[PDB]
């Protein structure tokens, strides 16, 4: 049966402006089954209270999911989105890009 | 101003380890109102939207029996359908509904879903006469022949073109402010040295609403398509989306470039240019 | 609103 793989981009909801407040979001979208494991990380070390959206899907039915976090970015600090899903022998880390 | 109300359900089976997962979720547009969640404390329907939010206990009560009462036909729908193509009883499944209607500028009725699918898989469908049902093999064609006696088009032709419409029309002028607003995308380039020959140039559209839009590069007034970057319209998480295009200029070209933009929210559409 | 009543596959 249908496995797809989730699309990520992982991205600030404002531009990124160190010392300002922002959210750093995750959206993973395109996949099928609906189990998947989405963690934001800052500087390797899992976030502790991160939050998502309720689960919905499009058209072709894959599922989308837009987990965020609270984070005043820093010049300095790195902040990545590791996901998990049937689709991916290991989980796929994609960094922070603030010009994407 | 074109408009729909949407309500996808979502149910997975949890061989072993309880009873089924069923998440429903209802949008007006691209705006979220409703959620209800089977894994949730509440066993409940709550709001999302904060125009939804001041709807009377009449209103929550009566759809929280609703999508309970749906939560236990999807999760009997699991049962049945592993029955049909004799599975096991130790893997899980999907089963995903969606319905809803769309309504023109007029706000009249233009047209109704229901449609249903299997592990990813359409499995029947409400054909745009709300009349026929499109069943895609076997199996969905013995639940065809059920839908077909129980006279289930001829309820879903009048809840869409009735209902349906009715609701739509109420959440809209009830949410007038939120749903019945546009935001215009704040766009913007950046241009960064790939190396010393060559360069990219990323056009941004950020806090619009709705979802829709047009982010398109051009060279010399032709058409860029395929040597364009252009990534899935994000939800930003505040109710508004982003997207972004983008083209490896080779330096000295960048002025042979432009981004357009279209969205309902501008008056006229952008062509931008670096320079 | 919901569609009420909901029939089974």
């Amino acid at each position: 049966m249908i496995q797809r793989t989730p699309k990520i981009q992982v991205y600030s909801r404002h531009p990124a402006e160190n010392g300002k407040s922002n959210f750093l979001n995750c959206y993973v979208s395109g996949f099928h089954p609906s189990d998947i494991e989405v963690d934001l990380l800052k500087n390797g070390e899992r976030i502790e209270k991160v939050e998502h959206s309720d689960l919905s899907f499009s058209k072709d039915w894959s599922f989308y999911l837009l987990y965020y976090t609270e984070f005043t970015p820093t010049e300095k600090d790195e902040y990545a989105c590791r996901v998990n899903h049937v689709t991916l022998s290991q989980p796929k880390i994609v960094k922070w890009d603030r010009d994407m | 101003g074109s408009h729909s109300m949407r309500y996808f359900f979502t149910s997975v089976s949890r061989p072993g380890r309880g009873e089924p997962r069923f998440i429903a979720v209802g949008y007006v547009d691209d705006t979220q109102f409703v959620r209800f969640d089977s894994d949730a404390a509440s066993q409940r329907m709550e709001p999302r939207a904060p125009w939804i939010e001041q709807e009377g206990p009449e209103y929550w009560d009566g759809e929280t029996r609703k999508v309970k009462a749906h939560s236990q036909t999807h999760r009997v729908d699991l049962g049945t359908l592993r029955g049909y193509y004799n599975q096991s009883e130790a893997g899980s499944h999907t089963v995903q509904r969606m319905y809803g209607c769309d309504v023109g500028s007029d706000w009249r009725f233009l047209r109704g879903y229901h449609q249903y699918a299997y592990d990813g898989k359409d499995y029947i469908a409400l054909k745009e006469d709300l009349r026929s049902w499109t069943a895609a093999d076997m199996a969905a064609q013995t639940t065809k022949h059920k839908w077909e006696a129980a006279h289930v088009a001829e309820q879903l032709r009048a809840y869409l073109e009735g209902t349906c419409v009715e609701w739509l029309r109420r959440y809209l002028e009830n949410g007038k402010e939120t749903l019945q607003r546009t935001d215009a995308p704040k766009t913007h380039m950046t241009h960064h040295a790939v190396s010393d020959h060559e360069a990219t140039l990323r056009c941004w559209a950020l806090s619009f609403y709705p979802a829709e839009i047009t982010l398109t590069w051009q060279r010399d007034g032709e058409d860029q398509t395929q040597d364009t970057e252009l990534v899935e319209t994000r939800p930003a998480g505040d109710g508004t989306f982003q997207k972004w295009a983008a083209v490896v200029v080779p330096s000295g070209q960048e002025q042979r470039y432009t981004c357009h933009v279209q969205h309902e929210g501008l008056p006229k559409p952008l062509t931008l240019r670096w320079e | 609103i919901l569609k009420e009543p909901v029939h089974g596959v």
